[PDB]
């Protein structure tokens, strides 16, 4: 999936936010890796 | 008072405290069972002879 770079922090396992809040939250105890990187050039239009 | 992931570590730290305590309770109990059940064998004897 697709997120802003600043809620990228809220993905923590035991973390809130509002996509923890409400959207899709990992169990307090996941275990594995959160792999990420800055799309903005492939997933940021001139027109949004 | 406090969300769920950080909520256990407060729960925990009493989970010791209480288990602990009553450790010392019953390992305290059980030495005053032996020794008032030594004095009991010694009553018994005495109402023996």
């Amino acid at each position: 999936f697709v997120i802003r770079g600043d809620e990228v922090r809220q993905i923590a396992p035991g973390q809130t936010g509002k996509i923890a809040d409400y959207n899709y939250k990992l169990p307090d105890d996941f275990t594995g890796c959160v792999i990420a990187w800055n799309s903005n050039n492939l997933d940021s239009k001139v027109g949004g | 008072r406090l969300d769920p992931p950080e909520a256990e570590v407060q729960i925990d730290r009493l989970i010791t405290g209480r288990l602990q305590s009553l450790q010392t309770y019953v390992t305290q109990q059980l030495i005053r069972a032996a020794e008032i059940r030594a004095s009991a064998n010694l009553a018994a004897t005495k109402m023996s002879e």
